[PDB]
């Protein structure tokens, strides 16, 4: 074939190869600062649920 | 970290009740049925303020 079939297909993968990268450094980075911080989804780490307790009188004041 | 607040020795004064136990227990269904207001009153106060120190009078 022609030299602009493989002039354009080079194209395109090197687009495809560069988003690529750049999607991987931007999710390294992303795990890093929701680990260190934890205010995303990933990293939740369970906590004790608070529909457990119980809110009634106690036979005792002061609980 | 803060200072616990304390009534004083005067406010915490009042007229005992200087019968035994049997003595209570023996009248304990007129008492509580003619009594009932205050004691209700007192009790209420108790559990909705979590606190003895507001419960004085």
């Amino acid at each position: 074939d022609g030299p602009e079939k493989n002039y354009e297909k080079t194209m395109a993968i090197l687009q495809i190869e560069a988003e690529k990268a750049e999607l991987r450094l931007k999710e390294l980075e992303v795990r890093r600062l929701m680990r260190a911080r934890g205010d995303g989804p990933w990293y939740q780490y369970p906590t004790i649920d608070k529909a457990l307790i119980d809110h009634s009188p106690k036979t005792t004041p002061d609980n | 970290p803060g200072i616990v607040e304390l009534p004083t020795l005067e406010d915490l004064k009042v007229q005992e009740v200087k019968v035994s136990s049997s003595v209570l227990k023996a009248a304990a269904h007129h008492y509580g049925a003619q009594c009932d207001k205050p004691n209700k009153e007192f009790m209420l106060c108790r559990w909705e303020e979590k606190d003895p120190r507001r419960c004085l009078e």
